[PDB]
RNA sequence: UGGCCAUGGAAGUCGGAAUCCGCUAAGGAGUGUGUAACAACUCACCUGCCGAAUCAACUAGCCCUGAAAAUGGAUGGCGCU
């Protein structure tokens, strides 16, 4: 239904994603902190849910 | 056999294990089973067979099917042949105090299972398989007052013999 | 605490010519001119070698705040002498389930319209930053191509376009649309 | 751990040294574990399969312990992916059973080509799937009673050129694996005369 | 090594007493993706490339999140970096 490998280029931008449990951040893979103030950089992060 | 139906030279071998007890469902109902001219009933009775007394424990069962017949051998583990080894019957019916009385000390038939290995490990001569077979039980593992820890390193026997 | 000193040297080519008044660098060459005023920055900029072989970026007595600002001054030295000899070429392709995007160039490559996105019937017009060129290439089914010499132009109008083409109102990591930047490169190797 | 690790291995090394005075220099590229535990018990007996890594720059002080000279042609050539094979037997013979023992080993993509790749005409063995992918790349494919059949020769991959993504992924499903060379020997120590591997 | 209780399923896998050798360069009777079970993707160690300061845990300062009230509102005000 879809072309795979530009499947996986746009789960690169829309699934492949760190998210901050304090703020909802959508932030990049490689995070190990947060940016934003209004969090306090929580350092609690999670992967974002992978589609079924 | 891919047609249809088209038996010209069957002698499909596979791996399974759990063929001492009948159980409940014997696990044969899915695809293996009726693909291969291999009934239920009779299956279940020739495993029963195989796993008739010495041993009633559960073994490793590989079927070769001549059209007709099934024949199980049981390829021998050395954690099968030791549980094996162990005192009989524990089965059921005052079970549960548990499985791991531990009073065989394996004396001189490890020689005779060295002898049996069907040429797997990547190994050397048999130093080093004594060290493998001593560690890799766990029922009391080595002698009823020794230690599996720093014992076994130091063996001056069976160099020869075992081959 | 104020590290006395951190340096760093950008090795010119000889197909570059970059001069400086003051903090305000000029870099020009085969495709064109580049500026950028590194006034409010606050660093020296020394410029050294027969015929100007390297430019040399000096921070003194600065903590860490500003000495993490020499290598992004030499970064942007790398990317604008880049831009200068190879230029920027950034492809990106139109992912779509259904319905087929269609882009068009209006002038050259200044105003693109973006249409049939999730079967929508707004068009889509999007300026490009002056210096941007906007293609259709060749023997690709639907991928854009822009080309230029400011990095940060091209890479701007790059997502102006890739965030013009959100989904609203549904499951992003379903509906997984739009003209998304593939690759990054030159426009000549060498 | 790190440096009675380090300890043993110096004397491995210096045991090795000491009992096989022949060693080949080969390569330790892409194989896999039970590939590896094949080439072991292939080399069972006679040869010895070791790695080589930074501390195999210890030649110098087997050069220096008043036993060997001419030891320093093997000193800049531990470049690459290195095992060292120790052996006593032959040279030529055991060059040639290294010849021998290659591994189909599936291809990747993004690898050289060393020959042209052909394919021939045979049936997928599947259902009637998709052939997009098949003919998407050039290939004379049909579907003739469920199967997937390719009705003419094809040399789709040359010498020297690029393998792409779906044509690798083609191949991995057609289960045709030419991309394979196994190990590659470079320098052949033999009693401290080198020779050139041809 | 489908090692071992778990049969309702553990060939690393809901869990728990166990918890080492071989090839050894190297895989912990295993960190996850995930299964009526599998299979498969994938983390200790090292090599090919860059070649000198780096990593981990606590702890104390200032600042930030935590920190939301009703008339417009108060370091006293202006303001102050
Ligand atoms: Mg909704
Ligand atoms: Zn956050």
């Amino acid at each position: 239904i879809i072309e795979p490998s530009l499947r996986q280029l746009a789960q690169k931008y829309n699934c492949d994603k760190m998210i901050c449990r304090k703020c909802y951040a959508r932030l990049h893979p490689r995070a190990v902190n947060c940016r934003k103030k209004k969090c306090g950089h929580t350092n609690n992060l999670r992967p974002k849910k992978k589609v079924k | 056999m891919p047609p249809k139906f088209d038996p010209n030279e069957i002698k499909v071998v596979y791996l399974r294990c759990t063929g001492g007890e009948v159980g409940a469902t014997s696990a044969l109902a899915p695809k293996i089973g009726p693909l291969g001219l291999s009934p239920k009933k009779v299956g279940d009775d020739i495993a029963k067979a195989t796993g008739d007394w010495k041993g009633l424990r559960i073994t490793v069962k590989l079927t070769i099917q001549n059209r007709q017949a099934q024949i199980e051998v049981v390829p021998s583990a050395s954690a099968l042949i030791i549980k094996a080894l162990k005192e009989p019957p524990r089965d059921r019916k005052k079970q549960k105090n548990i499985k791991h009385s531990g009073n065989i000390t394996f004396d001189e038939i490890v020689n005779i299972a060295r002898q049996m290995r069907h040429r797997s490990l990547a190994r050397e001569l048999s130093g080093t398989i004594k060290e493998i077979l001593g560690t890799a039980q766990s029922v009391g593992c080595n002698v009823d007052g020794r230690h599996p820890h720093d014992i076994i390193d130091d063996i001056n026997s069976g160099a020869v013999e075992c081959p | 605490m104020k590290t006395i000193l951190s340096n760093q040297t950008v090795d010119i080519p000889e197909n570059v010519d970059i001069s400086l008044k003051g903090r305000t660098v000029i870099v020009k060459g085969p495709r064109g001119t580049l500026r950028r005023d590194f006034n409010h920055i606050n660093v020296e900029l020394s410029l050294l070698g027969k015929k100007k072989k390297r430019l040399r970026v000096d921070k003194w007595w600065g903590n860490r705040k500003e000495l993490a600002t020499v290598r992004t001054i030499c970064s942007h030295v790398q990317n604008m002498i880049k831009g200068v000899t190879l230029g920027f070429r950034y492809k990106m392709r139109s992912v779509y389930a259904h319905f087929p995007i269609n882009v068009v160039i209006q002038e050259n490559g200044s105003l693109v319209e973006i249409r049939n996105f999730l079967g929508e019937k707004y068009i889509r017009r999007v300026r490009m930053r002056p210096g941007v060129a906007c293609s259709v290439s060749q023997a690709q089914k639907d991928e854009l191509v822009l080309e230029g010499n400011d990095i940060e132009l091209v890479s701007n109008s790059a997502a102006l376009i890739q965030q013009a083409t959100t989904v609203k109102n549904k499951d992003i990591r379903k509906f997984l649309d739009g003209i998304y930047v593939s690759e990054k490169g030159t426009v000549q190797q060498a | 751990d790190r440096a009675t690790w380090k300890s043993n291995y110096f004397l491995k090394i210096i045991q090795l040294l000491d009992d096989y005075p022949k060693c080949f220099i080969v390569g330790a590229d892409n194989v896999g574990s039970k590939q590896m535990q094949q080439i072991r018990m292939s080399l069972r007996g006679k040869a010895v399969v070791l790695m080589g890594k930074n501390t195999m720059m210890r030649k110098a002080i087997r050069g220096h312990l008043e036993n060997n000279p001419a030891l320093e042609k093997l000193l800049p050539h531990i470049r690459g992916n290195v095992g060292f094979v120790f052996t006593k037997e032959d040279l030529t013979e055991i060059r040639d059973m290294l010849l021998a023992n290659k591994v189909p080993a599936a291809a990747r993509a993004g690898a050289i080509a060393p020959c042209e790749v052909t394919v021939p005409a045979q049936n997928t063995g599947l259902g009637p799937e998709k052939t997009s992918f098949f003919q998407a790349l050039g290939i004379t494919t049909k579907i003739s009673r469920g199967t997937i059949e390719i009705l003419s020769d094809v040399q789709l991959i040359k010498t020297g050129d690029k393998v792409g993504a779906s044509e690798a992924t083609l191949l991995n499903m057609l289960n045709i694996s030419p991309f394979s060379f196994g190990l590659i020997i470079q320098q052949v120590f033999d009693n401290g005369s080198i020779y050139n591997p041809e």
